[PDB]
RNA sequence: AAUUAUUAUUAUAAAUAUUAUUUUAAAAAUAUAAAAAUAAAUUAUAAC
RNA sequence: UUGUAUAUAGUUAAAAAUUAAUAUUAGUACGCAAGGAUUCAUU
């Protein structure tokens, strides 16, 4: 297929497994015209609501990128309102703040903040030290 | 005299050597004689008698090695040889690396195993203990062998087993210690002063090789930070107790992690409001944490005001109202710093100003409070040699007098080839000041028109002229070619103050005088061009911290699109990790983000670090090092003469015969430079001379 | 290794139990996650990864007796240096050895040409044989998959 | 084991060690005494210089010595200055013993009968109180 | 880089930094277990210790008697062993040569 | 295919040392194991009263010491008398007990020994001696059971 | 000579070197009787 | 190595049918003859007996501990199963004690009271000292002891390593290497070691750096007389027929061309200590090394040989840590013709002659 | 040795009997033989069919 | 010769440390406090103080 | 003899001229050349 | 030489030959100032 030689183009993955029936509404179906292959049910589907227009499209209205990252953080946080905090958890949750407000992505770097202002944070003989006014 | 040990108590079964000398007189031998083979003789015979030594004398030395080091980057980095063997080189780590592994081999006994109440006891201790295993970054011992950043050794951490690597294997200095301190902070901490509570929260953030911090371990304090509030009810005033917050804000900045409570009362509780009062909009000032962090407000005091800490840890919060809520705390703090007449803090007030406004997205209001501030002004009159300068840079209208400074859509600086208009005046030359300083300072945006007529522009970074001065000082003659140039920031001035006072060694603080000497003193002459604060404002990229790291680049970003005949140049060292943006200092990976990215007038000056091409543009001249000179190396050991120090020579002499010419008493080998008497050895059967210089 | 190609900066950190899941299906998924081809924004210059946890090793699973008959084949350069060695045999030595080298049997497929893109992928993988392992801080979100 | 581990035939190195055994294949001269004319690299030997032949090697130590003995002073090259050196001194070993054989010991190394007399006339009375080491050997910094 | 090379070039620093993570996963799990009931279960003793087995003397399948080797080092004795001196030898010991030639059992 | 070895039968019959600085022969004199296991037709003289030459027995196995072991080697040797009354024929193969060698043997005791010639005595299939008397001191190597019980053990060994 | 029974080798320790000579109707595309390691 | 595997036993047949003694089940506070019975009586399987009472396993254990208890001596070979040996206290299959650094003095030959002749290395044993214990991440088993030797003034080595003798706080040594110890077998840092060390009869292992011969050719460095095929798997005709067949095309690994013949590091492992001079500090071993005069040798002990422990019931039992002596022994008060220590017969029989 | 490497004398895997004639992959290098079927020298040693045992006879 | 040598092949030579150890290396020296010319340690003047002692 | 090169270009005459070119401080193979043994000069020797 | 058979095993040891470990430190002489001593007396 395609110069034999060997196929390492990347190939695309199964399809993941369907929800659960749970309705005998034909669920089943494949060959089926009242429904397509494609069976996307998530947990915030729902808001995805769709009004017919006349030409023959249809008006999806969704929910704003900047709610679904304020709904992702309530969810990530709140997974323990008084529970235990992970490292991974916090810088988590710390961008989707920074995400919740003006996702445009920063343009330099995550991390030249903290590389630079790790002075103040470690305490090194403060003869040579760093203070915001040099003395 | 060769006292200061005595010998084991059984002596003909066991003969090792104790320790009976001073800290003290350990610490004067530690400094009298800063040479290698004199601080190893010291380190190893400090730590050998790490057991006996009080809570405080391990605080003193502990903080007092430190000295020695440097927060920068490479802990232990005492290099003996690039041996070149082979094509590429490898790096040896001298004996005094192996000094300090050594001792920090001794504290993790000491306080792990035999020892395990030493540390409870003095919280002080731990709280340097932990600052110091910082420093020696123990958690990265991969660069006490890496010189150049772009050049990582792996000379710490992977061995074959055809036997290379053997000896200097895998290295786990403190590793086993380390993970005992934080047995300690979570399960006590009563006898611990919240002066203290933040610095072991600062210990185990820099420790960790990112700022992480291992949040159990952090939240083992945080836990105990509201017991020693809640006794105060969260109403706080103390005025130093509303500075520990501006600490524990910027901690929880550098670890990352987001508390709006603490910031919904430093700030004032302006937020928590504008959360009232609701029509139909979002909560965003909550983020509520409430189950994890205390309500807290400060009070009906000072409640404004703020200090330099805070002002630099808001620029990470991206939240819009935030920052005009934090923009009336610094036109306060501007305030208040200037009615009271302090320097200190009314320079501090503005370099960790910038770094808030350089956050802002509308650059006009960023552009408006920078001169209503006289930023330009009060930076510039720290820096050692600039007081001269900022006087004159601040001319009484000319300060910054509403320049063009014409920003289109996107807030990138369209203002090029249409501020190069200039409104057609020339900008003028010599102004007053009958003394002949009459040239007028060169501000980048009153003299765009210059570097266009320029043949090749430099720029200035702070490692260039560190290590020596003599490849600026090239650029500071080539000046007068009139096609050349140079460009130094406001920000490459100021991180070359830092290191102009707050240096490891004078060596290198005296070069940062040399080294701003010239340029404080080749810009007052008006050849080179200073980019100001006001600029560095107009040239970012607005809600990026750009750094000197990166105003180095976000400039030859600009200028490299906006004005694209003439050169550019870095003058830098070849060890800063700025040497190469694209693979450092690069941004989050992104879709849309093309290789074109330089060129196109829509993206901002940044979005070119995702391309080798911003590297290909610029160029990176070693103008001129010093001359490749040998150092006497007459003095030091030589493995072709150590076959001599020894080696019979009756028949080479005929007259003049001493006594054994090649071997210097109480040196190694003969070698003036490899000194050792005086420090502790032992040696029962072989004599040896006492201390003197050279 | 920061090294422009590399993205360390949008990280996830996945878990896959491998208790009771085929070493040959475990391996594929885990691919798809380390040389980060579930990602929407993969592009092949860019080695955009997501470490994965492989905990419960030893509980993987070989259908029939492919346990007894599936070399583990490698031929050194001494003549008369071929080596071949079961599943049941590298078991004995190290059984992360057996799911480290179905890893590599699909880096490899996407991956061969290049050694930087051959080798980067695989040190993503964080093969314990058992529930311990240190990343408890790392937050390894249990990946859902059905095979 | 009870045979040295290697045999007699088994050529060591330069600068090796001394390596001692029970041997019986050696000592070809009067070894050791002023004229031993023996050369190698191992360090009981003087070192060979490079000649043409071992008979065209003792004609040019004889005559390297016969010039030290007109002027004191000489300004040899490469391995002949250790090589004249050592026999620098076993002249001069030879000088104190002026019993009626040495002067018929020089006699028959150097080209001249005359320097003999000399070397018999100067050096008892030049070197009565040195023990050994008679000639200096200095390195100069030129080079041919 | 053998495979067997760089798996070890790769996993030889992860064994490290599990084992002893390990290590302190215990000395939590045996301080919570002394301030948790002290005489219980808690998985074999909680203290640093390693239970002894009892059972190593065995009579394989072939009829004949195959013991089976164990032995512990207390942290203590091997500390002990490094600061203080050991006793004097009893002059028996060098003395009497170790003797060649094994005697059997006649 | 692979002509993996010509002969192949002298190395299983011969005592053959590699020469490597440590496998080596040497010329005995230096400890057990001197060398040289005299491994041709070397001629040995006879001592035993017959008709064996005395001056020349020709030999015919392909090793020859102690160090050797002829303590069990059943060393074959052929008689080649030049003369012997103008009893035994010129023609016949007996085996040899030989006595003593020329080449300086070192023994286990530092003992070196060499003799002024060497030679041995002709016995039979069953290891009887085929002579009466034996004119020459034989060698203390003669003193196995292999080589006494039937041998006279002639007169005073060495 | 006449080249018969050719093998395309798919990769290494999944083909297990009797199904190479496998995708030839023959005897192959069954199970090796008796494998020598 | 046949007859060099020990007992095979499986770890499937190591169960309660098998043990020697009670085979004893654990259950937290204490072991027990019966298996723990799950508190969750819903785990119990079908026909699995929850043994409350065995009389079987109660009563021949009874009578085992009774016998025990009352005839010490006939059940001592059963005072092993519980009451364990201690640590340290020298056990025989465990412990491994450590050697020291010896300089080859000189040559001579010594003869046994029989007429056997040796060829003997005297070693000189100058100095030595424990100067520090290491041990991999205090892993098991990987315990070091490195002994130094030949005290040596500091204007000697460079300072690189003179410094690390000056941490320690031992005599600056000329040379120092390790040897794996066991935990049992430590002795703090710096106990002067004696050679007496050593047992006149034991089996010691030493290591050297053989004599330097430079660069020589085949004929002596492998010198042989022909060879160079190790052909095998590589295919080849016999019996014609089906054939076609492959034949080398590389110098493949491990051919015998030119080298440096001899600067490694050899290795005796079972050379006899025969007389220790332990006034002189030396020690006679009766074989000649192929080492220059002056070079430094490792000993250690042979640990076994022949399948038998080298410090075993029979035969002699080391000083275990290491040889200390006493208060009031002051070696300088005897001559060395009084403070030597020789060895038993090695050859049972006079070696010129054969067994009796 | 354990890790192996002790090839026999080239067959790698034989299939079932059927008859006088039985298979074998013969894996070493190559090939080369003839066949008494049809007797043409037939390189494909991956597959060599032997007759009753007689390495002689072939495919 | 098989073939001819690119230049990034002749330039392979200058890699190794036996081709920096033969031409690019530069010696130490020093001022003989008398004979006022460099000097390396060890090898001397023809002077009779540069040669009694040795500077 | 391509030469300032393996060379007494010798038809003749001859017999005590010191009568005026030969680098190098290592190791192997090789190349010349070399004490001892299965009445003569020989061996082979791939041995110092 | 005992088991087994009319003659004699079967086991184990002594004797017939050399043992081997890779990569963290400053360099353009002889790795000997040489005649095996890390200056044997001073010149």
């Amino acid at each position: 297929v395609y110069s034999s030689k060997k196929d390492r183009t990347f190939k695309v993955m199964p399809v993941p497994p369907p929800p659960p029936a749970t309705t005998a509404v034909e669920q089943r179906d494949d060959f089926a015209d009242n429904r397509g292959l494609s069976a996307t049910t998530r947990t915030l589907s729902p808001t995805f609501r769709m009004f017919a227009l006349e030409d023959g499209g249809v008006l999806v209205s969704h929910p704003s990128h900047a709610q679904i990252m304020r709904w992702n953080q309530r969810v990530h946080t709140e997974e323990g309102k008084a529970a235990n905090s992970t490292v991974m958890d916090e810088y988590v949750n710390s961008r989707i703040q920074a995400i919740i407000a003006d996702n445009t992505i920063e343009n330099t770097s995550l991390s030249q903040w903290r590389k630079a202002h790790m002075w103040n944070v470690i305490k090194s003989h403060g003869k040579l030290q760093r203070r915001w006014g040099t003395p | 005299d060769l006292v200061g040990y005595h010998v084991h108590r059984h002596f003909p079964l066991l003969d090792v050597l104790g320790c009976d000398r001073s800290v003290n007189d350990l610490l004067a031998q530690f400094w009298n004689r800063p040479q290698r083979e004199a601080r190893t003789a010291t380190v190893l015979d400090f730590a050998a008698t790490l057991q006996r030594h009080s809570n405080e004398e391990l605080t003193r030395v502990l903080y007092e090695l430190s000295s020695l080091f440097e927060w920068d980057g490479n802990g232990l980095q005492f290099i003996a040889a690039k041996v070149l063997k082979y094509g590429r080189s490898y790096t040896v780590s001298s004996e005094l690396t192996k000094a300090f592994v050594q001792l920090v081999d001794a504290m993790t006994v000491a306080f792990v195993e035999e020892q395990p109440h030493r540390l409870a006891e003095s919280p002080a201790l731990l709280a340097q203990v932990l600052h110091f295993l910082a420093l020696v970054k123990i958690m990265e011992p991969n660069k006490w062998y890496t010189l150049n950043p772009n050049a990582p050794q792996n000379r710490a951490d992977y061995t074959h087993p055809r036997g290379v690597n053997r000896t200097c294997g895998h290295v786990t200095t403190g590793r086993a210690l380390l993970d005992f301190l934080e047995d300690m902070v979570t399960s006590f901490t009563e006898g611990w002063s919240e002066d203290d509570i933040l610095d072991v929260m600062a210990g185990f953030s820099g420790v960790m090789p990112d700022g992480k911090a291992s949040s159990p371990v952090l939240y083992a304090l945080l836990d105990e930070l509201w017991m020693r509030w809640s006794k105060v009810g969260f109403v706080l005033s103390g005025s130093e107790q509303a500075v520990r917050l501006e600490r524990l804000y910027m901690l929880l900045q550098v670890m990352d992690m987001q508390r709006d409570a603490v910031l919904d009362a430093l700030l004032g509780g302006q937020l928590r409001a504008h959360s009232t009062a609701p029509s139909t909009s979002t909560l965003p000032t909550l983020f509520c944490e409430r189950d994890d962090t205390p309500p807290l407000t400060l009070a009906q005091s000072l409640t404004q005001t703020r200090g330099p800490d805070f002002f630099s840890a808001v620029s990470r919060d991206k939240r819009a109202m935030v920052k005009a809520a934090a923009l009336r705390l610094l036109t306060a703090s501007l305030a208040k710093a200037r009615d009271d007449s302090d320097a200190v803090l009314h320079q501090a007030l503005v370099e960790s100003g910038t770094e808030l406004l350089q956050s802002l997205t509308s650059k006009s209001a960023a552009l408006s409070f920078a001169q209503r501030e006289q930023f330009d002004v009060i930076t510039l009159r720290a820096v050692p040699h600039m007081a001269d300068v900022a006087e004159r840079l601040a001319e009484q209208r000319a300060e910054a007098p509403f320049f063009p400074l014409t920003a289109s859509a996107g807030g990138l600086p369209d203002t090029a080839a249409v501020l190069a208009h200039l409104s057609s005046h020339p900008a003028p030359y010599i102004v007053l000041c009958k003394g002949r300083r009459v040239h007028p300072v060169r501000t980048l945006v009153s003299n765009l028109d210059h570097v266009a007529a320029v043949e090749n522009v430099f720029l200035l970074h702070s490692s260039g002229v560190s290590k020596c001065v003599d490849a600026l000082v090239a650029v500071a003659r080539r000046l007068r070619s009139g096609k050349d140039a140079l460009i130094v920031t406001a920000s490459c001035l100021r991180a070359l103050q830092a290191a102009a006072q707050y240096g490891a060694t004078e060596k290198r603080r005296a070069t940062a005088d040399r080294a701003l000497d010239i340029v404080s003193y080749e810009l007052e002459a008006g050849r080179a061009i200073l980019m100001p604060v006001t600029d560095e404002l107009y040239l970012h990229d607005a809600g990026t911290y750009c750094d000197e790291d990166l105003m180095l680049w976000t400039l030859a970003a600009y200028l490299a699109r906006d004005v694209p005949l003439v050169k550019v140049h870095t003058i830098m060292s070849s060890r800063s990790r700025a040497r190469n943006p694209q693979h450092a200092l690069r941004g989050e990976h992104s879709p849309l983000t093309s290789t074109d990215d330089l060129y196109n007038k829509s993206t901002p000056l940044l979005q070119a670090l995702r391309s080798k091409e911003l590297r290909a543009v610029t160029h990176h001249p070693v103008v001129q090092r010093p001359v490749r000179d040998p150092p006497q190396t007459l003095y030091n050991v030589n493995p072709i003469r150590a076959r001599f120090v020894y080696r019979r020579d009756k028949a080479l002499f005929d007259k003049y015969h001493v006594t054994a010419r090649n071997l210097a008493p109480g040196f190694s080998q003969g070698a003036l430079n490899s000194d050792l008497r005086a420090l502790g050895f032992y040696t029962p059967d072989h004599p040896q001379v006492p201390y003197t210089p050279l | 290794m920061s090294k422009q190609w590399l993205c360390r900066e949008g990280e996830r950190w996945w878990l896959l139990d491998a208790r009771g899941q085929q070493l040959p299906h475990v391996a594929k998924i885990a691919a798809q996650y380390m040389t980060g081809q579930h990602r929407p924004d993969f592009t092949p210059g860019m080695m955009t990864g997501d470490h994965v946890v492989i905990t419960n090793i030893k509980d993987a699973v070989m259908t029939g007796d492919n346990w007894i008959r599936v070399p583990i084949t490698w031929q050194t350069a001494y003549p008369g240096g071929k080596y071949r060695v079961r599943l049941s045999e590298m078991y004995e030595r190290d059984p992360c050895m057996v799911m480290w080298w179905y890893l590599k049997d699909e880096v490899n497929r996407h991956f061969v040409r290049k050694l930087k893109t051959r080798t980067a992928p695989l040190e993503k993988a964080w093969l314990y044989e058992d529930s311990v392992h240190p990343h408890a801080e790392k937050n390894p979100r249990p990946l859902v998959w059905t095979d | 084991g009870r045979p040295p581990p290697v045999m007699g035939h088994a050529k060591r190195m330069r600068f090796a060690g001394v390596d001692d055994n029970p041997s019986v294949t050696h000592k070809p001269w009067d070894t050791s005494e002023p004229l031993m004319a023996d050369y190698g690299w191992e360090r009981g030997k003087l070192p060979k210089f490079r000649a043409r032949s071992p008979f065209h090697r003792q004609q040019i130590a004889r005559r390297m010595v016969t010039e030290l003995i007109r002027k004191d002073y000489v300004i040899v090259g490469g391995a002949r200055a250790p090589a004249l050196r050592i026999l620098a001194d076993h002249v001069v070993e030879l000088a104190k013993a002026g019993d009626t054989d040495s002067r018929q010991q020089l006699a028959y190394f150097l080209h001249d009968p005359l320097m003999v007399d000399k070397a018999f006339d100067e050096y008892p009375r030049r070197f009565r109180d040195m023990n050994a080491k008679y000639a200096m050997m200095t390195r100069l910094k030129g080079r041919r | 880089d053998s495979f067997k090379e760089h798996y070890h070039r790769v996993h030889l620093p992860r064994r490290l930094a599990l084992q002893r993570y390990i290590k302190r996963e215990e000395a939590r799990l045996s301080r919570h277990k002394g301030k948790a009931v002290a005489a219980a279960a808690a998985a074999g003793v909680q203290p640093g210790e390693v239970a002894y087995k009892y059972n190593r003397w065995w009579v394989s399948n072939d009829h004949e008697f195959v013991h089976q080797f164990a032995f512990v080092e207390d942290p203590d004795v091997t500390r002990e062993k490094r600061n203080t001196l050991p006793l004097v030898t009893k002059e028996n010991i060098w003395k009497e040569p170790q003797q060649t030639f094994f005697l059997p059992f006649a | 295919g692979n002509p993996v070895n010509k002969t192949w039968f002298r190395h299983n019959l011969i005592i053959r040392r590699k020469g490597s600085y440590r496998s080596r022969w040497g010329n005995g004199t230096e400890g057990y194991g001197a060398g040289v296991p005299l491994s041709d037709q070397v001629k040995l003289h006879c001592v035993d009263n017959t008709n064996c030459k005395h001056v020349r027995l020709i030999a015919k196995a392909t090793a020859e010491r102690f160090a050797h072991c002829r303590v069990f080697p059943a060393v074959a040797h052929r008689v080649s008398v030049q003369r012997f009354k103008g009893r035994v024929k010129p023609g016949n193969i007996y085996w040899v007990c030989l006595f003593t060698r020329r080449q300086t043997n070192t023994r286990m005791s530092g003992l070196q020994t060499n003799f002024d010639r060497n030679t041995c005595i002709i016995m039979n299939d069953q290891r009887v001696p085929l002579g009466t008397r034996v004119m020459y001191c034989a060698g203390r190597h003669v003193n196995h059971k292999y080589h006494l019980k039937a041998v006279v053990l002639a007169n005073f060994f060495v | 000579a006449a080249a018969a029974a050719a093998a395309a080798a798919a990769a290494a320790a999944a083909a297990a070197a009797a199904a190479a000579a496998a995708a030839a109707a023959a005897a192959a595309a069954a199970a090796a009787a008796a494998a020598a390691a | 190595w046949y007859r060099c595997y020990p007992s095979l036993m499986e770890e499937k047949d190591r169960d309660m049918y098998h043990c020697y003694y009670p085979y004893l089940f654990d259950h937290g506070d204490k072991m027990s003859l019966y298996p723990k019975i799950p508190d969750n009586p819903r785990e119990w399987q079908v026909e699995q007996l929850q043994t409350t009472y065995d009389a079987i396993r109660e009563d021949k254990y009874d009578a085992f501990v009774r016998l025990r208890a009352k005839f010490p001596e006939l059940y001592q070979d059963t005072y092993a199963w519980d009451n364990p040996p201690p640590f340290g206290e020298f056990n025989m299959f465990y412990s491994v004690r450590f050697g020291m650094i010896g300089v080859k003095a000189f040559t001579c030959k010594d003869y046994d009271d029989l007429g056997n002749q040796f060829d003997c290395t005297a070693f000189w044993f100058p100095d030595n000292q424990i100067v520090k214990h290491s041990t991999r991440n205090g892993d098991v088993g990987t315990d070091k002891v490195y002994v130094g030797a030949m005290n040596v003034p500091v204007e000697f080595h460079k300072p690189h390593v003179a410094a690390f003798y000056k941490a320690a706080g031992v005599p600056v040594k000329h040379v120092s290497a390790g040897f794996p110890v066991t935990p049992d077998a430590y002795a703090p840092v710096g106990t002067k070691l004696d050679v007496r060390h050593f047992k006149p009869g034991q089996e010691v292992t030493i290591t050297f750096q053989n004599t330097d011969y430079g660069y020589q050719g085949v004929m002596f460095r492998h010198g042989f007389d022909g060879g160079y095929v190790w052909l095998g798997d590589s295919k080849w005709q016999r019996r014609p027929g089906c054939m076609g067949a492959e034949g080398q095309k590389r110098i493949y690994p491990g051919h015998r061309m030119a080298g440096q013949t001899g600067a490694s590091a050899e290795t005796y492992d079972g050379v006899p200590v025969w007389r220790i001079d332990y006034k002189n500090s030396l020690i006679y071993l009766p074989t000649l090394i192929d080492a220059d005069v002056g070079t430094y040798v490792k000993f250690r002990d042979t640990i076994n040989t022949k399948g038998y422990t080298l410090w075993n019931e029979h035969r002699g039992t080391p000083p275990f840590p290491t040889f200390i002596p006493s208060e009031e022994e002051d070696l300088s008060k005897l001559a060395t013709d009084e403070g030597q220590l020789t060895s038993p017969p090695l050859y049972m029989y006079f070696r010129d002659e054969f067994a009796a | 040795a354990a890790a192996a490497a002790a090839a026999a004398a080239a067959a790698a895997a034989a299939a079932a009997a059927a008859a006088a004639a039985a298979a074998a992959a013969a894996a070493a290098a190559a090939a080369a033989a003839a066949a008494a079927a049809a007797a043409a020298a037939a390189a494909a040693a991956a597959a060599a069919a032997a007759a009753a045992a007689a390495a002689a006879a072939a495919a | 010769p098989k073939r001819k040598k690119n230049p990034m092949q002749l330039r392979r030579k200058t890699y190794g440390l036996h081709f920096k150890e033969r031409y690019l290396k530069l010696e130490e020296w020093y001022f003989c406090p008398l004979c006022a010319e460099p000097k390396k340690q060890g090898e001397w003047c023809r002077r009779e103080d540069c040669r009694q002692i040795k500077p």
